[PDB]
């Protein structure tokens, strides 16, 4: 059998029905909605999972401390479906890309319900991240529900990017700035959350909320299908955003080590990955899947945005520990 | 090389039934999609319907959906539409173009004539030899908007020619005079060096996300002096 612990609303229903019923191995799917719950559940250690999925930076700080078995790509021959361009993008976190396999790569942005937000805004542009940063925003947005992530990776490296610091600062002086932007707005934030917006947009409960790119497109598309008029949108702000990068990673106290395998080279055919973001929303790293994908999202400049729109998108960096800890300390503050 | 064949070239009557084969020669043929463009004499591009040779995924434009079927005998690297009330309308060139979200590769064009009984974009400019002429094609929020576009270069009597991809790349061929912009929801072409060779159609062709169609722009027709 095989155990695999990856994110929420992340994966087509019936791919693992097709994968056991292609392979016999049986798996067991268990969820995650931060890169921390994750990161916590690898060092209690003794986490039994086989195939675990961080982002590209929480990666980097998990593989420093031994968490995953080497690869053996003798049992990934399918690895060269991989794009080359985005590999050596990774070795930032991966040198050599000798742990984690790529899974689906993505942004952040605002989701929003058009209706209810001009209902309260006007014709106000949805442009810029003042729109959740800013009190004279959401002073008036928070009687329709604005929902942001718990999670300090998130909302914090996200407010200095708005402000022009670097997202990726060390200096406590800047997270001062964006903690007290923050705190500022914290008034009028419903919840924090990094999944229970996605069911929430679609049904009206909130109006905007900080959200992942192809999260508010499930969310959207969620919505039309019951129907009832609400229109969800995704938009990358002018200042820019998180661009990341989601892997997939075996660890070493693992003893499914060769059905995760099969798992992995499964999941690195184009046909199958396809099948994937067509229905999670997000962009995979197999080049050769784009051609057989519902256009709508493997044509959409959000979900593949094109270089203007990257050239000015940041990557989370691999921060030293005593930043991160200004990190959980700054988040925790504003709780 | 690359190249799709078309069938052969076909008269029929009003309440009939027509099938197009489309055989593709030299590249893996189960990996690209596969895009149907219907072309009336005198008038536009038309999109019809994708089909996924890998999985026989049909996405008919829901104006032929239910008078057109597309199928696929991977065995023999082929696909069929088939449309099926054959109309006073219906005579057109029936184009086969391998889709790789755009379609770099088109076949030669099917003739079917039946007889018996969107985009702005502007329809014409004139321009000198030398100058500097622009076409705009203008969607919304659903379309040019959201999506990556194509540009289309139709020059007399052949079948339509990829002239840009991604909202402004240039295929292997296409010259530097030829590049694309993108604002809101318009993309405008614009050639530079303007030689006479340039004589064309030309047909912008996005994604409108909710339609669910390849929308193709009217097409400008230009004249060069």
């Amino acid at each position: 059998s095989l155990h695999i612990y990856n994110w929420t609303d992340y994966i087509a229903p019936t791919t693992l029905k097709d994968f056991t019923k292609e392979s016999g191995i049986d798996v067991s799917y268990d969820v995650f909605d931060s890169n921390e719950t994750l990161e916590g559940k690898l060092v209690s250690g003794h986490s039994g999972y086989d195939i675990v999925v961080p982002s590209n930076n929480f990666l980097g700080k998990q593989i420093q401390a031994g968490a995953f078995q080497k690869l053996d790509k003798s049992k990934l021959p399918n690895w060269k479906n991989l794009d080359p361009a985005l590999l050596k993008q990774l070795e930032v976190s991966d040198p050599g890309n000798q742990y984690a396999v790529p899974y689906l790569w993505g942004t952040n942005g605002i989701g929003y319900n058009v209706a209810k937000v001009k209902e309260v805004l006007g014709d106000q542009p949805i442009d810029s991240w003042a729109i959740l940063f800013e009190p004279e925003n959401m002073k008036k947005l928070a009687k329709c529900g604005v929902a942001f992530m718990d999670s300090g990776d998130e909302m914090l490296p996200a407010a200095l990017n708005y402000l022009g610091l670097d997202p990726n600062t060390h200096d406590p002086k800047d997270y001062k700035k964006a903690e007290e932007v923050l705190t500022k707005v914290r008034p009028y934030v419903s919840y924090f959350h990094s999944s229970k917006y996605i069911s929430d947009l679609a049904n009206g409960n909130i109006c905007v909320a900080f959200g992942y790119s192809g999260d508010v497109f499930q969310a959207a598309a969620r919505a039309e299908e019951a129907g009832k008029g609400i229109d969800i949108q995704y938009v990358i702000p002018k200042e820019g955003a998180n661009l990341w990068f989601d892997l997939m990673a075996i660890p070493a106290d693992a003893k499914a080590a060769d059905n995760a395998y099969a798992f992995i080279d499964y999941l690195l055919r184009p046909e199958v990955i396809a099948k994937v973001s067509d229905y999670v929303g997000y962009a995979n790293a197999i080049p050769g899947a784009r051609p057989l994908m519902d256009k709508s999202v493997s044509d959409s400049e959000e979900v593949y945005p094109p270089q203007a729109v990257l050239d000015k998108l940041y990557v989370s960096a691999v921060l030293p520990a005593k930043v991160l800890r200004l990190q959980t300390r700054t988040w925790t503050r504003i709780k | 090389q690359v190249q799709l064949v078309e069938t052969g070239d076909e008269v029929k009557t009003p309440g009939a039934s027509v099938k197009v084969s489309c055989k593709v020669s030299g590249y893996t043929f189960t990996s690209y999609g596969i895009s149907w463009v219907r072309q009336a004499p005198g008038q536009g591009l038309e999109w019809m319907g994708w089909i996924n040779p890998n999985s026989g995924g049909t996405n008919y434009a829901q104006k032929f959906q239910g008078r057109v079927t597309m199928t696929r005998d991977t065995s023999i690297s082929t696909a069929y539409m088939e449309l099926s009330r054959l109309r006073s309308d219906d005579t057109a060139v029936y184009y086969c173009a391998r889709d790789k979200r755009y379609m770099d590769v088109w076949g030669k064009g099917t003739t079917v004539t039946v007889s018996s009984g969107v985009l702005t974009q502007p329809p014409s400019v004139s321009g000198a030899p030398g100058q500097k002429v622009t076409i705009s094609c203008s969607g919304s929020s659903s379309n040019i908007g959201r999506n990556y576009v194509s540009w289309y270069q139709q020059l007399p009597g052949a079948a339509p020619k990829l002239l840009l991809y991604d909202n402004n790349k240039r295929p292997s061929g296409i010259p530097d005079r030829f590049s694309a912009s993108k604002s809101g929801p318009s993309t405008t072409l614009a050639i530079t060096g303007l030689q006479t060779g340039d004589e064309a159609d030309y047909f912008c062709g996005v994604w409108d996300s909710s339609l669910r169609a390849v929308l193709f722009g009217g097409g400008t027709k230009l004249t060069v002096l």
